[PDB]
């Protein structure tokens, strides 16, 4: 049980960061769309931070 | 709001339209006034000639 378990949780794990990373993919596009965003003006300083 | 946080300066500038565009509805409705009032206080006398009547 306990040696599939880390197996199982490291598979888990593995699909849980190329979950997360590409929740920053959409953070950092988000933000981008911010900082693009405020530069022209659209959204405020404050939908940026 | 301008230049500190919220307003983005777009929402600003689409408040700056309204502002800008419903004086200019002002005016729309000032000179409306001016046309009922030159068909309300243009009874008649004279014609702008001063005479003999």
């Amino acid at each position: 049980q306990t040696v599939r378990s880390s197996f199982n949780n490291i598979n888990a794990s593995i699909s849980s960061i190329n979950a997360y990373k590409q929740a920053v993919v959409s953070a950092q596009s988000s933000l981008d769309a911010m900082e693009a965003g405020y530069s022209v003006g659209t959204r405020t300083i404050v939908d940026v931070l | 709001l301008l230049g500190t946080q919220y307003i983005s300066k777009q929402e600003y500038d689409q408040a700056l339209a309204d502002a800008q565009q419903a004086n200019a509805a002002v005016t729309a409705a000032k000179a409306a006034v001016e046309t009922a009032r030159i068909n309300l206080a243009y009874t008649k006398v004279t014609s702008p000639i001063s005479g003999r009547i």
